[PDB]
């Protein structure tokens, strides 16, 4: 699967 | 525990798939499945399926 | 024109109104690298943040 997008800025 | 490892949402995030799961800051993820460090397994608002590990905090 | 460019790598739900949405192969254009981890960009007539490390930076 995908990588988990990064928590937002 | 019915609903088993429980977890609070951090921030808002959208399924991008129908194997993911949405939820809104303060919502509460049930029945979570570590099963990566990217992606878990869980319960939301009756939607059951993957979302980001990193986009919530574990609490019992 | 274009700026910097790159292609979607995977799907993404922009989860609020400063973010864009797009799917595999999709073109996103003038990226902004406002972040290692959030870019800005053009991506169907929408503007706004996606996560950098699902498109790849394509000319």
């Amino acid at each position: 699967k995908r990588p988990p997008p990064p928590p937002p800025g | 525990n019915d609903l088993g490892i429980t977890a609070v949402a951090l921030y808002d995030y959208q399924a991008a798939g129908d194997d993911e799961i949405s939820f809104d800051p303060d919502d509460i993820i049930t029945n979570i499945e570590m099963i990566d460090d990217g992606w878990w397994r869980g319960v939301c608002k009756g939607r059951y399926g993957l979302f980001p590990a990193n986009y919530v905090e574990l609490r019992q």
